[PDB]
This record gives C-alpha cells, sequence and structure tokens, in this order.
C-alpha cells in the first residue's frame, strides 16, 4: 500500500514485520506473486494450491 | 490421490545467478495464466471431464 | 528443460528452480465396474414403516 | 575494505543530512556489482 503523502508502496501484515526486520522466519498460507518472491527468499512449494 | 506430492522444475548450474531473474519470468508467466491456454492447447483429453 | 522432477538426490547436485507443473506418483488401470445391493434395497424403506 | 580480510557482514548508521545521506547514496551505488557470469 502507497504510504500517504510520501509516494511510497510499504508492505503490510506479515511483510510489514519480516521486510522490516522485526521478525523471523514465517509458516504462513504463503500465496506466492512475483512482488513477494523480489523481497522475500522461497522455499519449494510445500502445499501446492489453487 | 495423488501418493506423491512433487513438481517439474528446471535444472541450473549452481551459483548462477541468471536463475532468479528467469524465476521472475516464471512468476510473470503465473500472473497472466497463459499456461492454463497452453492446456488449452496442449494438455486436453476427450471423456476426461 | 526436459520433463525431469525436482528431487532430494537431484538438488544436491545442481541447483533447481521453482517448479511450474504440480506432479505425483499414481497408478491406473483400465477397470469396469459396478454395484451389489446386498439381498435387500440396502435399507428399503424408512424402517419406521 | 571488503577483501582485504574477506569481509562480508556491515550495519550503518546514517547522518541525517546531506553528507551522510550522499556517502550512503555513493557506498549504494558501490555495491552494485557481483554480476557474474
Amino acid at each position: 500500500e502507497r504510504v500517504q503523502n510520501s509516494n511510497k508502496k510499504e508492505w503490510n501484515g506479515m511483510m510489514g514485520e519480516l521486510l522490516s526486520g522485526q521478525a523471523d522466519m514465517i509458516v504462513a498460507p504463503l500465496t506466492i506473486n512475483n512482488e513477494r518472491a523480489q523481497y522475500i527468499e522461497f522455499s519449494k512449494p510445500f502445499k501446492y494450491q489453487g | 490421490k495423488v501418493f506423491a506430492s512433487t513438481g517439474y522444475g528446471i535444472a541450473i548450474q549452481k551459483d548462477s545467478g541468471w536463475k532468479r531473474q528467469v524465476d521472475l519470468a516464471i512468476l510473470q508467466l503465473f500472473g497472466d495464466g497463459e499456461m492454463e491456454e497452453l492446456e488449452a492447447l496442449w494438455l486436453t483429453g476427450i471423456c476426461h471431464n | 528443460v526436459g520433463s525431469l522432477t525436482i528431487n532430494e538426490e537431484r538438488s544436491e547436485v545442481v541447483d533447481f528452480s521453482v517448479p511450474f507443473i504440480e506432479t505425483g506418483i499414481s497408478v491406473m488401470v483400465s477397470r469396469s465396474n459396478g454395484t451389489v445391493s446386498p439381498s435387500a434395497f440396502l435399507e428399503p424403506f424408512s424402517a419406521c414403516v | 575494505m571488503m577483501r582485504v580480510y574477506n569481509w562480508n557482514h556491515i550495519i550503518l548508521l546514517v547522518s541525517d543530512d546531506h553528507e551522510g545521506r550522499a556517502a550512503q547514496k555513493r557506498l549504494e551505488t558501490l555495491l552494485e556489482e557481483r554480476e557474474s557470469k
């Protein structure tokens, strides 16, 4: 989400903590896209989904 | 109910940095669903419905 | 790029990409089927009537 | 100073000023390397 009056798009949620360094590794319903793979390194998919 | 659960991928030389940008393009493919259309072009049966 | 699977004894040797096709081991048969209604209509009516 | 003694980790503190920001920009442009092969 874009931070208001700063033109900066900032993640929230789990990625508001992990990309800020406030958290360690995450297990989650990790829906995988291009951008999350761009900022978070990923393991191989544990549970194939749709 | 497949007894195994694995995936088909691509083999790369170890410590080759290109595979990151390759996987970015793989997720670029995943972001629009063209492989479903190629599955409609390739992987489609007759009475599998 | 051939249709090979990502496996543990293979990933230890070289670098692997993200899997793009979900795969799994099963079996297949050419089986004609049917059913048995064992000596009644399996619980024919409501048993109260 | 990296690969003088093969050093590979750093945590920085920037002076909130044009000096520290410009030095941070210079080292950020310096860190854009290792495009092998």
